RNA sequence: GUAGCGAAAUUCCUUGUCGGGUAAGUUCCGACCUGCACGAAUGGAGUAACGAUUUCCCUACUGUCUCCACCAUGAACUCGGUGAAAUUGCAUUACGAGUAAAGAUGCUCGUUACGCGCAGCAGGACGGAAAGACCCCGGGACCUUUACUAUAGUUUGGUAUUGGUGAUUGGGACGGUUUUCUGAUUGUUCUGGUUAUCUCACUGUGGACCGUGAUCCGGUUCAAGGACAGUGCCUGAUGGGUAGUUUGACUGGGGCGGUCGCCUCCUAAAGGGUAACGGAGGCGCCCAAAGGUUCCCUCAGCCUGGUUGGUAAUCAGGUGGUGAGUGUAAGUGCACAAGGGGGCUUGACUGUGAGACUGACAGGUCGAGCAGGGACGAAAGUCGGGACUAGUGAUCUGACGGUGGCUUGUGGAUGCGCC
RNA sequence: AAACGACUGUUUACCAAAAACACAGGUCCGUGCGAAGUCGUAAGACGAUGUAUACGGACUGACUCCUGCCCGGUGCUGGAA
RNA sequence: CCCUAAACCGACACUGGUGGAUAGGUAGAGUAUACCGAGGCGAUCGAGUGAAUCGUGGUGAAGGAACUCGGCAAAAUGCCC
RNA sequence: GGGCUUAAGUUAUCCGCCGAAGCUGUGGCAACCUGUGUGGUUGGGUAGGGGAGCGUCGUGUCAGUGGUGAAGCUGCCGGGUGACUGUGUGGUGGAGUUGAUGCGAGUGAGAAUGCAGGCAUGAGUAGCGUGUGACGGGUGGGAAUCCCGUCCGCCGAUUAUCCAAGGGUUCCAGGGUCAAGUUUGUCUGCCCUGGGUGAGUCGGGUCCUAAGGCGAGGCCGACAGGCGUAGUCGAUGGGUAAC
RNA sequence: GUCCGAACCCACUUCAGUUGAAAAUGGAGGGGAUGAGUUGUGGAUAGGGGUGAAAGGCCAAUCAAACACCGUGAUAGCUGG
RNA sequence: GGGGCCUUGUGGUUCUGCUGCCGCAGGAUUGGCCAGUGAGAAAUGUUGCGUGAAGGUGAAGCGUCUGGGAAGGCGUACCGGAGUGGGUGAGAGUCCUGUAACUGUAAGCGUGGCACUGGUGUGGGGUUGCCCCGAGUAGCGUGGGACUCGUGGAAUUUCGCGUGAAUCUGGCGGGACCACCCGUCAAGCCUAAAUACUCCUUGGUGACCGAUAGUGGAUGAGUACCGUGAGGGAAGGGUGAAAAGUACCCCGGGAGGGGAGUGAAAGAGUUCCUGAAACCGGUCGCAUGCAAGCCGUCAGAGCCUGUGUGGUGAUGGCGUGCCUUUUGAAGAAUGAGCCUGCGAGUUAGUGAUGCGUGGCGAGGUUAACCCGUGGUGGGGGAGUCGUAGCGAAAGCGAGUCCGAUA
RNA sequence: UGAAUGUAUAGGGGUGUGGGUGGUAACGCGGGGAAGUGAAACAUCUUAGUACCCGUAGGAAGAGAAAACAAGUGUGAUUCC
C-alpha cells in the first residue's frame, strides 16, 4: 500500500528548490507585549532545519514536497 | 521524540491556503527557444514547443532569461514583460 | 462521656502497684485508677445452662520426663522374581589456610590419601521440587469513594397521543371612557398561569356476559378513573446501582518529608563546561520615570561649633576618594560616574540587519551600517526601554483590531488567509 | 475459676469450626394491595391464592437491669416565602 | 453376569465413595463387642534373618508433669443395681 | 612454601645472566599507500559497519555420467588461509546424479525451564496396595502362586444373599499363554471360537398425575425471543391378576 | 432443635501418609445422632450471573468473576532465543 | 410534457351501433413497415448446428552384448498433424496405456441459434383558454447516524420525535443563505452485460510438500482417546520384478535359531528398502590398584604394531567448562541429561529513501485494459516523474518574497 | 353459519385451492454491533462498522434510465477497473 505522509510535517514544514527544509520561526504567537522588536524580528523569519532534523521531516514526509 | 515534544509539533504550522482554482504556467525561456529553433524560427507554436518539450495539454507562458538572437513569433498562453521585451528588440512578436 | 466498667480479646509505658496462689508465678484471680486509645442496640454491665472455644489452678493418673530398657511385628537387611522416580554441563568429584562476583571438589600454596564395594548418618555440594508469595519496577484484576467521564434506574417540566365547556388570574390586539400620558379602563378579539367540570380518546382493573364446558386472551357492557395517568421524543436534577479508566518522576530500596522553570555566587581544579536529597540566596516584578537626551553635582564616615535637637533631623567649617549609593538577590561593574539634581521629551520607534556568540535541536543573546519619521544638544553626537545578568510558557485551538489575498456557476454574503 | 458467645445449630470441599454466621427476642424504616420490595426490555411472576397481629429492608442478638447528652456536619422526612 | 465391588464412580484388578432389602446362635441393653451359623474366603510376589533406624502394638522398679509453648500423646476412670 | 642470619635480610656499588605472543633473525599469508623497477605502513577485538566466500536444496542452458553400480551411509589415504574438500582408494547400498555458468531459496542450530521420537542417569535401587497358611496328591516342558483332598485360620449387621443405579457379554463350555495380571502361571474378570437371557400376573410401557418441561391460539418483545391458556408430557408417588 | 450411645452424617486432636492405598485418605480417640436431621430419584436457578445460617464460600479435582470456542499470531519500553 | 380543443393519417375490406343520414368504435381469412418467449403492458408446436455425457479409429523395430530381468550398450531400420505423459523385471516415439488428427452421440428436461407455426400490435402539425403532472411528502426545528467533513460557515443524505409547502408565473440542485444564471423534474415500479464467489463436476498445471513435511487426517481420522458438555484431538506409509511368504530335517513346550530350499540379492524373512547418532555389548592391543585429574594441551619413555604409520601412554610443564546476562561469572547467577529430526530477519506494494548495475536520455515510463487461447511477445502515454523558482495567495518570474517601484 | 348483539365481526363447521416449514462452503443485501489494540497512560479518536450476531436472498446480488454532473463550451442510466 502507499504510505501516508505525516499529516503535521505536511502543514509545517516546506522544502526549498535546493533540498533544504525550512520552518517558520516559533514563539510568535502571542505574548509579544514583553517581546521587544529586536525579539519578534528574530522570531518572524524562516528557519532552516539541521541536518538530523531535515533527514527526520524527510523521512516524515512520504514524497509529500511540504506546503 | 522520546515525550519531549516533537519538532512537528514545536514547529508552528505554516498558516495560509491553496487556491482551489490555480492552474500552472509551464515555463519556456529564451535560452531553449534559441536553442530548440536556430534557424530563426519564424511562427513558433504550442504545438511546436511541444514537440521540443512544453509537457502540452497545459498553458505555455515563455519567460525570458537569455538572448534570443533570432526572430520569432510565439504565440503562446502569457509572457514575461521582459521577454517581451527581448523578444521585440530582437524583431519578433507574442499572440494570445 | 452519664449509668456502668477499666493494665480489659482494648493499657504504649509495663513484668504498673498492692493482695492471693508457688520453695520460686512476665501467665492466672481479686483490687487500684494514672482509661497512651472503655462506654451504653456497630448496645453497657451481669448472668443459671451450654462449648472437640481461650486461660489458670487442685486432684487422680501415667515412659511426658529423671532415663531408658526389653518383647512382638509391617518396612529396612540377605536370596529368587518383577522393577520405577524426581534429577542430570561435565568427571579419575579430598582437606587446610588463602584467593576470586567478597561463602571453592575444580584457582594458589601446602597437607593427606592403594583400587572397588555393602549397610548407615545428614555438615556441604549456596542439595531437589515451584521463571520468590516479601521488596521494588512495568502490566492486570477486583474493591472503595465527596477522583474523572459516562450510564441503567428513579425524578422534573415541555410536547405528541389530546378532545368539550367553564370560571378564577396576566400580556397585547383593539377603539374611546379616562386623563398621546404620571394615573383608570372597559368592552370587542388574541395569547399565558391556575383551577373545576364534561365524556364510546385513553386506562389493560372491579363486576357481568360471549367466543368456551378455559382464573390465558380478546370482544360487548356496567362500575370507577379521565384528558390526568401511561407510553414516545426533548429536557433539568439525581444516580459507585453499573461501566471504562486515571491516580508523575527524582530518591544512597520504597513510603513520609523535600524538590521540579528562571537568576547570582561557591563547589568548578586561573578559558568555556562540569555532578550530589552539596553550601548560600533570589525570581513569576517594578518604574511615564526609576525610560531618552543634555547640562550640573559628589558620597558615607569622622572632628569642631550651633535655638528647639538628643549618637543621629537642619546649618557652618575641617577632614575624607570610595568604606556611601545602585527600585529588587548576588556577582561583575560604576567616583570619568552607571551614584545626586535641573531643563526639555517619548527611541518603552516603523522597515532592516553586515557580522558574530551560545545550545542536540526548538531556541537564547549581541550587533555595525541604512531609510523613514522623531526627541534632546550650539554642535560632536546619543536614543530600537531600565549599569549588567532573573521578572517567564512551544504548539494546538479560539478571540479582538487592521488589511482585502482567496471565495467551488456569477454578484453578494459568509468563511478563511495575512499582519 | 476467669474471658467470649446465651443456647441446639452453621462456616473457609483441600492449612482457620472459632470469640466468626445463624438464632429466639428487640427496635427502627418502608408497604392500603395492580402493595412495597425483587427478577425481567416488556408482558408477566415471586411477595401471596398473603392484607398492617401482614409483608419487605436495616441493625441488635436468650434472659436480667438498663440504654445517657448532641440535629452543628451528612442522610432521611416534611414544608415552599 | 458383576453390583456394602477386581466388572459401577475414582487414569489401576486403587486400604476411597456408592441407594435399598434379608440379617441366625451364645454372652450382651444392643444392629456395640467377642466367638460362631447360613454362606463365603486364606487377600493377587515369595523365602529367610534376634542389625541400626522408622512405623504399629506390649510391659516397667522408684519418682509422678521434674516433660513441654501447652499434660501434646498415653495412663487412670468406665457397666448395671 | 621449603628453608635462610655461615643471608637466601636491608643498603650503597660493580660485573654477568634469566626472563613475554615486546624487539631482532628466517619462512609463509593478508590489507592499504606510493612513485608503480622499489618500498613504506599495517593485520587483538565485543556491540556494530564494510568486503569476499564455503556448504545444502530446486532450477535454465551446455557438457555429460550411472546395474561395468547413482544417492545416502561408513573406513582409509590425502588437500586448502577458513567455512570445507579429493577428478585418491575401499566397504555397504540399489536408481539416480556430476562439472561449468546463471536463476530461485522453507539454505546451515548447541542452547529458547524450545517441540517430537529414541535412549541413558539414578539402579538391578524404592516399591510389589491391611492379612495365614500348611501338607498330601494331580496336571504339566515348566508349579509357593492352577486343580482335588485333608488339616488350620479369617469374615459373619457381613469377606454372606438379592436388587436399583451404572457397566455391557465380563456369564457358560472348549482351545490358548505374545500382550494384560505390580511375581510365577498350566490360571483368569485376559485372548480365540461357539453357546447362553423364554413372563397375560415380576420391573417399566400400553393407565394416572407431582415438581418441572413443552405449549394450538394468545399476550409481550426492534429482530433474535420471553411468558402462558386449552392442552400434552414428565416417577422418585398412586393404580394394577401367581404361588 | 433433651441425655448416653451404633448405623448414618460430621471432621476437633494426634500419629502415619505426604514420587501416598488415596490429586485430601488411613489408625486411634472426637461432635451430632427425633432433628435448623440425614439420604435416594427427578427437577429449578448460569457467568458481572447464580447460590451463599456470609468463609469472597461454592457453581464438574486450582473461582476477587467458571469452562469452551472465536476476535487472535491480543498486547508486553520486559525475560528468553 | 400530457390531457383538452383541430388540420390531417392508420395497414384493402364483410359492412354493426353511436355521435349530427358528417364522424367514432366493435367487426373479418387477407398486407405488415414490423416486433416477440426479453426488463419491455404477454406467453403456447413443428424444422435447420456443432457437440458435452460413452464411445469408434488411431502411425511406426528388429538383431546382437552384458545381465535375474533391457527400456541400457553395439549395429541397423522405421513413424511423426503422434518425441505430453504414465506403465512395462533397469532409462521406450515404434511393448502397453495413450497422445496427434479425425469421428460418433441414439439419448438427454438436452442445449444454443434459424425458418415456419402459433401468439401480440402506427402517427405528424398547430393550439393557453382551460385540466393534470405521485402530501403528512418536500422542507423547518430537535436528538442521533453516513458523507474528506469529529457541529461547524454544514450544503447533500439518513433514523426517531414534533411541525408542515408549493404544485408550473411551480419544485429541487449547483457546500450556509438570497438574487440571477445553468442544470434538473423528487416523494411509483422493473431492468441484461462488465463485478463477487467455489461446498461441488471435468480436464490440466507447479525453480509446491514428500510421511516431525503436505490437510488434523497418505492406514478404522474428525477415528482412537480426553471432557458431563460445548469442545479438544493424535500416532502408525515402503519385502520383492514376481509370494516364488522359507517344503523337509535338527535342538526347543514354544519363541528363536541351525541346515536346506525360493530369489540377482534372505545380514531383502514379513519388527522385512536404505539402516546414521545417542545407547547396550563380545573380542583384541596398550594403559591403569601411592593416586588430588574443567579431563585437555605441549614435552615424552615403554609396549603393541609396522598395513614401517598408526594405537596406547608411564612421567614432566602449563591449564578454573559452554551459553546467556553482566562494571565484573570457572563461578555457589540463568539454560542445557543424551542423540537424531524440527525450530526465528520472510513476503507483498507501478510504498518512502540510498547504493550497485542495465536501458534510454531533455527526456524517462506506462496503469487498467486490448491482441497473442501461442508464453515470457506486441499494443495502450490515461497518468506520472524531470523540464523554474519564489509567495499565504492574487500573482510575478531568473528571479521572487518582506519593503517605500527602497 | 354468525356469538355477546342490532348491523356485523370474532368464532365455529365444511372444502383441499395454492404456498410455507428444514438444509446449505463462499460470495449479496438490510439491520444490531464489541473488545483486545494504537495513541508509548487515557476518555474524543483508533481498532472498525472489523469479529460476532439477527433477518433474508440470488446464481450472482445490490445499483440503475438524472429532482445528475459540469462551469460558461459541455458530459448524458448504473456497476466495475
Ligand atoms: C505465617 O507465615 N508463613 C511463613 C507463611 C505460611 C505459613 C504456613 C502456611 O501453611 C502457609 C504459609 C504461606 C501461604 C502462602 C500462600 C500464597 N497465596 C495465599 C497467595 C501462595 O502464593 C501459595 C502458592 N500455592 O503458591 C500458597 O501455598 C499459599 O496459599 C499458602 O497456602 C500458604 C501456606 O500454606
Ligand atoms: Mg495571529
Ligand atoms: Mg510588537
Ligand atoms: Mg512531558
Ligand atoms: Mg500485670
Ligand atoms: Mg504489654
Ligand atoms: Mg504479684
Ligand atoms: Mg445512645
Ligand atoms: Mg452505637
Ligand atoms: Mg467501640
Ligand atoms: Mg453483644
Ligand atoms: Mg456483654
Ligand atoms: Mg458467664
Ligand atoms: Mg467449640
Ligand atoms: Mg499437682
Ligand atoms: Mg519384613
Ligand atoms: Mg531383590
Ligand atoms: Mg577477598
Ligand atoms: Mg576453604
Ligand atoms: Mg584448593
Ligand atoms: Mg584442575
Ligand atoms: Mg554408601
Ligand atoms: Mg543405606
Ligand atoms: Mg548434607
Ligand atoms: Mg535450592
Ligand atoms: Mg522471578
Ligand atoms: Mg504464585
Ligand atoms: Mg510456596
Ligand atoms: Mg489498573
Ligand atoms: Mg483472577
Ligand atoms: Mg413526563
Ligand atoms: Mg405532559
Ligand atoms: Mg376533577
Ligand atoms: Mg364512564
Ligand atoms: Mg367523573
Ligand atoms: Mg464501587
Ligand atoms: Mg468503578
Ligand atoms: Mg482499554
Ligand atoms: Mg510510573
Ligand atoms: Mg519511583
Ligand atoms: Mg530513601
Ligand atoms: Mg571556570
Ligand atoms: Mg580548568
Ligand atoms: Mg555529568
Ligand atoms: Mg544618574
Ligand atoms: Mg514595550
Ligand atoms: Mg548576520
Ligand atoms: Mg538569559
Ligand atoms: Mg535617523
Ligand atoms: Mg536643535
Ligand atoms: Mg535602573
Ligand atoms: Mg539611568
Ligand atoms: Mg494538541
Ligand atoms: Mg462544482
Ligand atoms: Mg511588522
Ligand atoms: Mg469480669
Ligand atoms: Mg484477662
Ligand atoms: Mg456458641
Ligand atoms: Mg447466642
Ligand atoms: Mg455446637
Ligand atoms: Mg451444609
Ligand atoms: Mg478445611
Ligand atoms: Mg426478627
Ligand atoms: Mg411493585
Ligand atoms: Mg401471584
Ligand atoms: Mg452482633
Ligand atoms: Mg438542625
Ligand atoms: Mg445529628
Ligand atoms: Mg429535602
Ligand atoms: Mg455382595
Ligand atoms: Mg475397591
Ligand atoms: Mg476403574
Ligand atoms: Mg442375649
Ligand atoms: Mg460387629
Ligand atoms: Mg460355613
Ligand atoms: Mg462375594
Ligand atoms: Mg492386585
Ligand atoms: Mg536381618
Ligand atoms: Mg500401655
Ligand atoms: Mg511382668
Ligand atoms: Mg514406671
Ligand atoms: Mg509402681
Ligand atoms: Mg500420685
Ligand atoms: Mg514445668
Ligand atoms: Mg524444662
Ligand atoms: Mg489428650
Ligand atoms: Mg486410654
Ligand atoms: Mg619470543
Ligand atoms: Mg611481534
Ligand atoms: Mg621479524
Ligand atoms: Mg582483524
Ligand atoms: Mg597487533
Ligand atoms: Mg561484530
Ligand atoms: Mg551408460
Ligand atoms: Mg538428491
Ligand atoms: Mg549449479
Ligand atoms: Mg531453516
Ligand atoms: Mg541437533
Ligand atoms: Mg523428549
Ligand atoms: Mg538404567
Ligand atoms: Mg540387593
Ligand atoms: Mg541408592
Ligand atoms: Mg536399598
Ligand atoms: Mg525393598
Ligand atoms: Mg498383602
Ligand atoms: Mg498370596
Ligand atoms: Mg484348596
Ligand atoms: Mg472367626
Ligand atoms: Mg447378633
Ligand atoms: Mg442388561
Ligand atoms: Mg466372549
Ligand atoms: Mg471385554
Ligand atoms: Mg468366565
Ligand atoms: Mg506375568
Ligand atoms: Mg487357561
Ligand atoms: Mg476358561
Ligand atoms: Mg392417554
Ligand atoms: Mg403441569
Ligand atoms: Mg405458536
Ligand atoms: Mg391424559
Ligand atoms: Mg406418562
Ligand atoms: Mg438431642
Ligand atoms: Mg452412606
Ligand atoms: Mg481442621
Ligand atoms: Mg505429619
Ligand atoms: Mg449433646
Ligand atoms: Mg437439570
Ligand atoms: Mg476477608
Ligand atoms: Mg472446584
Ligand atoms: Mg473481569
Ligand atoms: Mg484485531
Ligand atoms: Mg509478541
Ligand atoms: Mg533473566
Ligand atoms: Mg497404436
Ligand atoms: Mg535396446
Ligand atoms: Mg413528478
Ligand atoms: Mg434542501
Ligand atoms: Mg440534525
Ligand atoms: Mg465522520
Ligand atoms: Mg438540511
Ligand atoms: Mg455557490
Ligand atoms: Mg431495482
Ligand atoms: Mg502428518
Ligand atoms: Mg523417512
Ligand atoms: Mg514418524
Ligand atoms: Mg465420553
Ligand atoms: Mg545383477
Ligand atoms: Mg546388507
Ligand atoms: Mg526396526
Ligand atoms: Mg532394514
Ligand atoms: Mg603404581
Ligand atoms: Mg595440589
Ligand atoms: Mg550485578
Ligand atoms: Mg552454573
Ligand atoms: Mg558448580
Ligand atoms: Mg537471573
Ligand atoms: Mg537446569
Ligand atoms: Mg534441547
Ligand atoms: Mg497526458
Ligand atoms: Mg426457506
Ligand atoms: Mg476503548
Ligand atoms: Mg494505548
Ligand atoms: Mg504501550
Ligand atoms: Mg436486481
Ligand atoms: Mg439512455
Amino acid at each position: 500500500p502507499k504510505m501516508k505522509s505525516h499529516s503535521g510535517t505536511k502543514k509545517r514544514f516546506k522544502v526549498t528548490g535546493s533540498g533544504k527544509v525550512t520552518a517558520r520561526k516559533a514563539g510568535k504567537r502571542h505574548l509579544n507585549e514583553h517581546k521587544s522588536s529586536r525579539v519578534t524580528r528574530r522570531l518572524t523569519g524562516e528557519t532552516v532545519l539541521s541536518k538530523g532534523e531535515a533527514a527526520k521531516v524527510k523521512k516524515l514526509l512520504a514524497g509529500h514536497p511540504g506546503r | 521524540a522520546g515525550g519531549q515534544m516533537p519538532i512537528h509539533m514545536q514547529a508552528p504550522k505554516l498558516g495560509g491556503f491553496h487556491n482551489p482554482f490555480r492552474t500552472e504556467y509551464q515555463v519556456v525561456n529564451l535560452d531553449k527557444v534559441e536553442a530548440l529553433f536556430p534557424k530563426g524560427g519564424k511562427i513558433t507554436v504550442d504545438d511546436l514547443v511541444s514537440v521540443g518539450a512544453v509537457r502540452d495539454n497545459e498553458l505555455v507562458k515563455v519567460l525570458g532569461t537569455g538572448e534570443l538572437t533570432v526572430k520569432v513569433d510565439l504565440v503562446v498562453d502569457a509572457w514575461s514583460k521582459s521577454a517581451q521585451e527581448k523578444i521585440e528588440k530582437a524583431g519578433g512578436s507574442v499572440t494570445k
